[PDB]
């Protein structure tokens, strides 16, 4: 049961012994195996992310993780070194019990859609946290469902997985082929190499689509699979919204299929502004894309700055509104907006 | 990814 190793952590330059037990698999997959362990010392839950290897690709999670500080991303408490085919990696991490797929799953399972409330707060949370990776220039580029982390009693939201994530400076390439295929945005489809966070704010509005919906948006069988699906919907790109996603990409005639209008797209029930928000977010050119805090600032979310907001079950809404200065950059002028008068000062 |  109990293990004992010793490691950093975020803060300082301290390794030191750290023991846990109750270890458990949570999970295998692209991002290597997460176990569940509680910390010997405090009682905390935590999980456990173990990776690797150098590969031909230039990983990066580490380095990412040890500079962010966010509510509503996941923290690297510790990280360490260790036995396990070569070296192993471990990311020691914040425990949440829940993932927006799992519980966006068991709503589906019962026929029942997400309720709109919960719709406002993960999408606001998603947004709020990639406002403030976007304002270090780095880009998550694998943005899900199932790397939405979320506490159901709190609602609060928390990304992680960060094992795609990648710094963008503009005139270094970055590869196309990036970003689960259901939430990729076009300009990967087209092979663009110079894309921005934008990418990022496609997924997003993937993601509210789907929790719209039920079920995923655009679900290809293939990454040229998955630009017939968005096609479906956005209808046929047209110069310039080819050469705005790949500007040395060339010859696309395609049939010319038109747009499906978005009030179709989605159940009669669905209110107007999640559907206008979504038309802001799946948009082609990267350009007319909403920045997060631009999304944050939308009316979709207006019932989360109301003063008499509650969550379903009673209890207060997570913080919304512990702005920091750093996550206002893209346009600090918006706080007006973002922070109600009630959670002022 | 990106190689290298
Ligand atoms: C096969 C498969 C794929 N995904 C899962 C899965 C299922 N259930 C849950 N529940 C959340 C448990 N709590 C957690 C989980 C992770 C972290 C962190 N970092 C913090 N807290 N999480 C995952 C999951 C989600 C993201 C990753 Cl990178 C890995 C896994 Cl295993 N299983």
């Amino acid at each position: 049961v109990t293990t004992v190793v010793a490691t950093p952590g975020q803060g300082p330059d301290r390794p030191q012994e750290v023991s846990y037990t109750d270890t458990k698999v949570i999970g295998n997959g692209s991002f290597g195996v997460v176990y569940q362990a509680k910390l010997c010392d405090s009682g905390e839950l935590v999980a456990i992310k173990k990776v690797l290897q150098d590969k031909r690709f230039k990983n990066r999670e580490l380095q990412i993780m040890r500079k962010l500080d966010h509510c509503n991303i996941v923290r690297l408490r510790y990280f360490f070194y260790s036995s396990g085919d070569e070296v192993y990696l471990n990311l020691v991490l914040d425990y949440v019990p829940e993932t927006v797929y799992r519980v966006a799953r068991h709503y589906s399972r019962a026929k029942q859609t997400l309720p709109v409330i919960y719709v406002k707060l993960y999408m606001y949370q998603l947004f709020r946290s990639l406002a403030y990776i976007h304002s270090f220039g780095i880009c998550h580029r694998d943005i899900k469902p199932q790397n939405l982390l979320l506490d159901p009693d709190t609602a609060v939201l928390k990304l992680c997985d960060f094992g795609s994530a990648k710094q963008l400076v503009r005139g270094e390439p970055n590869v196309s082929y990036i970003c689960s295929r259901y939430y990729r945005a076009p300009e990967l489809i087209f092979g663009a190499t110079d894309y921005t966070s934008s990418i990022d704010v496609w997924s997003a509005g993937c993601v509210l689509a789907e929790l719209l919906l039920g079920q995923p948006i655009f679900p290809g069988d293939s990454g040229v699979d998955q630009l017939v699906e968005i096609i479906k919907v956005l209808g046929t790109p047209t110069r310039e919204q080819i050469r705005e996603m790949n500007p040395n990409y060339t010859e696309f005639k395609f049939p010319q299929i038109k747009a499906h209008p978005w009030t179709k797209v989605f159940r009669p029930r669905t209110p107007p502004e999640a559907i206008a928000l979504c038309s802001r977010l799946l948009e082609y050119t990267p350009t007319a894309r909403l920045t997060p805090l631009e999304a944050c600032a939308h009316s979709f979310f207006d019932e989360l700055r109301d003063p008499n907001v509650k969550l379903p079950n009673g209890r207060d809404t997570p913080a919304l509104f512990n702005f920091t200065t750093q996550e206002l950059s893209s346009n600090p002028p918006l706080a007006t907006i973002l922070i109600p008068p009630h959670a002022r000062i | 990814v990106s190689r290298r």
